[PDB]
């Protein structure tokens, strides 16, 4: 498992790619676990007129 | 009284909220939150602070000084000086006294609103698009 | 590689516009993560640049902000706490009180203190978790080898990213803070101001403690080495006015400075040549010592007490640390300091081949001789070992090298007249101390 | 079939009528969060945005409740070759099934 | 053929297209830098920064500005260790009534004011306070620099002759005090009106608080805050005279 | 004449504390370490 | 003192805003401290199309 | 085993299942022999499945902002330069003085 | 026991400027606070 | 649904079956000296 993960991450880094894992952030647990972060970000984005 | 002007505060003063006391205020003005003097409590603090902010936001074009606050609320001038300086330091008051106009921008390509494309790369924005598998065995 | 070189990651200097020091300070003092990171990145890009002066004389509070921020981060790093996205709230006449309290009591029966806190947290070593078990005295070459081994691993965690691990984020913030301090220390006004700042010295003490005593909480070996480099460079720019606050700080400064040498494998000199091309970070340690010894006040008294042998906690910690270092195993620290100072004089390289090399090396030779002379004349009866004699008969024969240096300078550019006298004085004083110690 | 039973997110601070007003208001006005908020009433724009982001619409069609997806978990970057490295792809699929403790026991027995 | 393919050629096609996009983005960024160098304001992919307000205007060539003056003044920066040292060791709030009066056929300027000052205060220097006050009255630079010294001396004298409240420095505090009662007379001329009043006040009792009394009276007569502070100061002044 | 001493101190310190650049500043390893090449080699 | 005309009812608010237009027409150039004349403008997100 | 085609199949199946459930909601709406609970559930499931891509867009916006907040130059540019200098004659002169 | 019956809004109150709590405020942000964004995403379900 | 990602593995229908899993197993166990295989697990004859 560690070998597979490290090979995939090396390919990602060598391609010049970044971001979140797509499979993790398509699911609803990620947004009920990071509640505080999401609240703060939503307030900051709204109050500046970016949302 | 309706809102007659526009009210701007710096982005780092986002924590400020009337009818609430933040930890920044407690850490910066400790004299009001130690129960050592009976004339300095959180209620008196909110009284003075809301007075200053309300009275400033009625005319943002004018400098709200310490002499007027000292003359209109009762207390020793030193604590009022400290509170006025804290407020004027964190924005929240006197932030738009002598404001200037931004002349006009020239916009090179890709620096403008509605400048986004379907064919542009998705650097962040974690959601990806996949090639639909249209091949007879896969079908 | 090309894509990474063209990607829009952050601004570079020509497009920051007008930079505002007050706004950056206020950003650092807020408790928002994005504000702090933007302020840190702008400060780094500005301070790393030339043609852009960050004058602390015109806005000094900025410095405090940085230091204070750093301190809190160090605390959160040592106790395994994460300060951001806390999931908590983050908010908060006697006659009248007598009357309404009577009212409350009556209604309840019918139905039937001063605060104290400090501005900064307690240092970093009085915390019950931070008690010394081991000193990490890894040399410089071994540290470089460890850095190479950890980057050249297949399952390497060198690019976890800051949004995937919070500990990586705290470490990145601390590294940025240290780089910013190092960059801004390079000016007269800033160095003079930074020498007397109270928060900066407390931050330096905390970082020294965490790097030398409990370095397990950092995520990378390269970050540890970079912390050490930043420390020695700042101290080198600042120590001409620095007044030390504790004896533990003096001990940690000594250990940090001598960690940049090359030890061999006591009765002889315990350090090697440490060539020339291998590194130049040793010269900074020589310079720090030469300037700190200059103050026959708190600094000289502290160094004397340490080399020859809340205040109760400091005494217990000093005893613990000295026993941890030396484990007739006494004055190992004196021997190490003087052997390090001797190994900094490039004798074999200049004598092997001659004017150009000594012209290029006269500052480090000058200051090495100054420090050794101060130690020999002013610091040097609990001894049980004739130390100056083991320095004289050390199988490397430094006396012959000093005499040959003197002769080469004689047959031969502002420091040489002082270097001659220092060489001969040092030889004579070593011989006399040998005789007196034997007596 | 599988039905996306949305009206069961009745979590105490929200309510069936609140959810109905939220969904219908977002369907009316696309991303005007103030008009959507005043459509729902009694709730601020930020609460509407939070509840909108937390709604589990797609979850029933995704692979699992949380074995695992395996290699597919790394979807955009998949360094596998059926032709050149045939063993590693098969093993990448297989490692999900096995219990690792019995694997350790068996390899120790082999040694 | 789709650019969202994994094979080998589609992956590298995607990389090439991404590189071309980022190259033209860098071209526009250089355009923005060059245009702003020639003093033609240009928009940027990072926004405008701070607009014309406090914190000034970003989107100039490049500078390091220590701060932007607000009301032609510099921000006040204090020592936080001294702040906590005073705040954590405080016991009482000894208040001095201070009166400033300067005529014109005397020292050149004319100015009248009343004020309350905490004598157990080691944080704020009277010179800074007076400089700020004279800036609030919109005095010219010359006049301020001339008379700040006179005003500071006037304020500094009155603090020194305020020995204090006797029933406190000498522990009496009999919970009802003695019966020493005086008449307190008011004459306050805020605006175009003049408040005249007289009432009895007991000066042995440490429970009598002038602030609450003045606040109550000004609520019951519908008066603004100027009268509140003037009445509190007058009560304290006459009590201390006695 | 304390301003003359200050001007002398400024002239001395501008020369003393000036940073080197694009020159003899030569760095060791752990500064000139390419992460990309090591990642490729390990791949 | 706040600049509101006098005795405004809850029903006249928007008319007041319209009055503001008349105010600058009756030259006068508005400040950045003028309702609807902020230097800062909204920067719409990518999912908003227009 | 071909993993690329396997992921392609997985994603296309997700899309097809979304489309069939939208069609079935439309079906339960268009006939009147269903109850009121069934019809209301169908209508609001239709609304949710039609709002799904907007949810993806807004989530992506917030996650972009969040990834940018945690970024520092020391992590992305490990070879960032600083202000080293050499020990010179002025240091020695100053120490002697 | 005193002034129980008096209508509220007839009680005395302070003469102070009105409240400004229900106001809308704009925030002045530094330069590198928000990222640069490309890729306008679908916002509509794909035809099948 | 015990096997997670094996559902999505492509295969030609109706003709010419290929066995990735069984081929990989037979290849990997064909290298390890059947006696120690018999000692490893009880499944082997």
């Amino acid at each position: 498992n560690e070998c597979i993960a490290s090979t995939s991450n090396a390919l990602k880094v060598l391609s010049g790619d970044e971001g979140y894992n797509e499979d993790m952030v398509r699911r609803a647990n990620f947004y009920k676990e990071n509640e505080a972060m999401l609240r703060e970000n939503i307030e900051v984005i709204l109050s500046n007129g970016r949302m | 009284i309706p809102q007659a002007h526009e009210i701007v505060i710096p982005s780092y003063s986002k924590w400020f909220n009337l009818e609430k006391i933040h930890s920044i205020e407690v850490q910066s003005l400790p004299e009001f939150f130690t129960n050592r003097i009976p004339s300095k409590t959180p209620e008196v603090y909110m009284r003075y602070r809301n007075f200053m902010v309300n009275s400033y936001r009625l005319n943002p074009n004018e400098y709200f000084s310490v002499t007027t606050a000292r003359r209109n609320v009762s207390g020793d001038a030193a604590a009022l000086f400290r509170l006025h300086k804290f407020l004027t330091k964190w924005g929240l008051i006197n932030y738009q006294v002598d404001s200037k106009l931004l002349p006009k921008n020239i916009e090179p390509p890709l620096t403008s609103q509605y400048s986004t494309r379907h064919d542009a790369p998705r650097g962040l924005f974690p959601f990806e698009s996949y090639k639909p598998s249209v091949q007879l065995p896969d079908m | 590689e090309k894509i990474d070189s063209n990607k829009p990651i952050f601004l570079f200097a020509p497009e920051l516009g007008a930079i505002n020091l007050h706004a950056l300070s206020m950003s650092l003092q807020s408790k928002n993560l994005g504000e702090i990171n933007t302020a840190l990145n702008t400060l780094l890009v500005t301070s790393a640049d030339s043609n852009l002066k960050i004058s602390l004389v015109k806005y000094p509070e900025l410095l405090d902000s940085l230091a204070i921020l750093g301190m809190n981060l160090l605390s959160n790093l040592s106790q395994n706490v994460v300060p951001y996205h806390r999931n908590t709230s983050d908010y908060y006449t006697q006659h009248d009180k007598m009357v309404d309290k009577i009212f409350e009591k009556v209604n309840n029966n019918a139905t039937l203190a001063v605060k104290q806190w400090d501005l900064l947290p307690e240092p970093i070593r009085f915390l019950p978790n931070q008690f010394p078990l081991k000193i990490h005295r890894t040399p410089y070459l071994t540290s470089l080898k460890k850095i190479k081994d950890e980057i050249d691993d297949p399952f390497t965690k060198i690019n976890t990213r800051g949004a995937e691990d919070p500990k990586v984020l705290i470490n990145d913030q601390l590294s940025t803070i240290s780089m910013i301090l190092r960059n801004i220390s390079f000016s007269d006004n800033n160095s003079r101001i930074m020498s007397r700042n109270f928060y900066l010295k407390r931050f330096i003490s905390d970082l020294l403690w965490l790097v030398l005593i409990h370095p397990e909480n950092f995520t990378c070996n390269r970050k540890i080495l970079n912390f050490k480099k930043d420390l020695v460079i700042v101290l080198s720019n600042i120590s001409h006015l620095l007044e030390i606050a504790s004896s533990i700080d003096c001990l940690l400064i000594l250990i940090l400075v001598i960690s940049f040498g090359q030890p061999k494998l006591s009765e002889s000199l315990t350090f090697n040549e440490f060539q020339l091309q291998w590194g130049k970070y040793q010269t900074f340690g020589v310079d720090i010592l030469a300037k700190l010894f200059s103050l026959e006040k708190p600094n000289l008294n502290y160094f004397k007490s340490i080399l020859l042998n809340n205040n109760h906690k400091d005494k217990k910690l000093l005893r613990r640390l000295l026993n941890l270092y030396n484990d007739n195993n006494r004055h190992n620290l004196l021997n190490d300091v003087v052997s390090f100072l001797f190994s900094a004089i490039p004798l074999q390289q200049v004598l092997s081949q001659p004017s150009l090399l000594i012209d290029q090396f006269s500052p480090v030779i000058s200051q090495s001789l100054t420090s050794i002379l101060v130690i020999v004349q002013k610091i040097l009866f609990n001894f049980n070992k004739n130390l100056p004699f083991v320095w004289l008969s050390s199988e490397e024969n430094i006396g012959s090298g000093l005499l040959k240096l003197s002769e080469i300078i004689l047959n031969i550019k502002v420091l040489l007249p002082s270097i001659n006298i220092s060489c001969v004085q040092l030889i004579k004083c070593l011989v006399e101390k040998s005789i007196c110690f034997e007596n | 079939l599988k039905k996306v039973k949305i009206l069961e997110q009745i979590d105490e601070n929200w309510s069936k009528e609140d959810l109905q007003k939220l969904l219908k208001g977002i369907q009316e006005f696309g991303a005007d969060w103030y008009k959507v908020a005043k459509n729902v009433g009694n709730k601020s724009p930020e609460q509407c945005i939070l509840r909108f982001l937390q709604l589990p619409i797609e979850d029933k069609f995704l692979y699992g409740d949380g074995n695992g997806l395996g290699p597919l978990k790394y979807a955009p970057h998949l360094p596998f070759s059926k032709s050149e490295n045939p063993v590693l792809s098969t093993i990448a699929f297989l490692v999900g099934l096995v219990n690792p403790k019995t694997v350790q026991s068996m390899t120790q027995r082999a040694i | 053929f789709s650019i969202y393919g994994f094979s080998n050629k589609e992956y590298i096609s995607r990389l090439w297209h991404t590189l071309k996009y980022y190259q033209d983005l860098k071209n526009t960024r250089m355009k923005s830098i060059t245009s702003t160098s020639q003093k033609i304001p240009s928009a940027s992919i990072w926004g405008n920064g701070y607009s014309g307000y406090g914190n000034g205007i970003t989107n100039t060539t490049t500078r390091v500005i220590p701060q932007v003056e607000v009301g032609n003044r510099k921000h006040y920066l204090e020592d936080k260790l001294k702040v906590y040292k005073q705040a954590m060791n405080e016991t009482s709030e000894q208040l001095v009534p201070i009166r400033l009066e300067f005529d014109q056929d005397r020292d050149r300027f004319f100015l009248r004011d009343t004020l309350l000052w905490n004598k157990n205060d080691k944080l704020i220097k009277i010179e800074d306070f007076v400089d700020d006050m004279l800036r609030d009255y919109r005095f010219e630079d010359a006049t301020r620099e001339q008379h700040i010294d006179t005003i500071c001396q006037s304020i500094q004298e009155q603090i020194q002759e305020f020995q204090g409240n006797p029933y406190i420095e000498l522990n009496q505090d009999r919970l009802g005090g003695d019966d020493l009662r005086i008449r307190i007379k008011l004459d306050i001329v805020v605006g175009q009106n003049q408040l005249i009043d007289q009432f009895e006040w007991d000066i042995s009792n440490s429970d009598n608080c002038p602030e609450e009394f003045a606040e109550s009276m000004c609520q019951e007569l519908e008066l603004p805050g100027e009268f509140v502070t003037a009445i509190a100061h007058s009560i304290r002044e006459q009590v201390h005279m006695y | 004449a304390q301003q003359q001493l200050n001007k002398q101190r400024q002239d001395f310190e501008r020369v003393r504390l000036r940073p080197e650049q694009l020159s003899n500043i030569i760095h060791d390893e752990s500064d000139t370490i390419s992460f990309r090449s090591n990642l490729l080699k390990n791949f | 003192k706040a600049g509101i005309p006098i005795g405004l009812k809850r029903s006249q608010l928007d008319e007041f805003k319209n009055k503001y237009l008349k105010d600058v027409l009756a030259k006068r150039v508005p400040n950045p401290n003028f309702l609807g004349n902020c230097n800062i403008k909204d920067f719409k997100p990518p999912y908003i199309y227009s | 085993i071909d993993t690329h085609t396997a992921t392609d199949i997985y994603q296309t199946l997700i899309a097809l299942n979304l489309d069939t459930t939208v069609n079935d909601c439309l079906d339960k709406l268009l006939n009147d022999e269903c109850t009121e609970s069934t019809r209301e559930n169908a209508l609001y499931d239709y609304y949710a499945l039609q709002l799904l891509p907007l949810q993806k867009a807004v989530r992506g916006h917030v996650l972009q902002f969040e990834w940018h907040q945690n970024s520092l130059l020391t992590n992305t540019h490990p070879n960032f330069l600083s202000k080293i200098r050499n020990i010179n004659v002025q240091d020695a002169l100053l120490t002697n003085q």
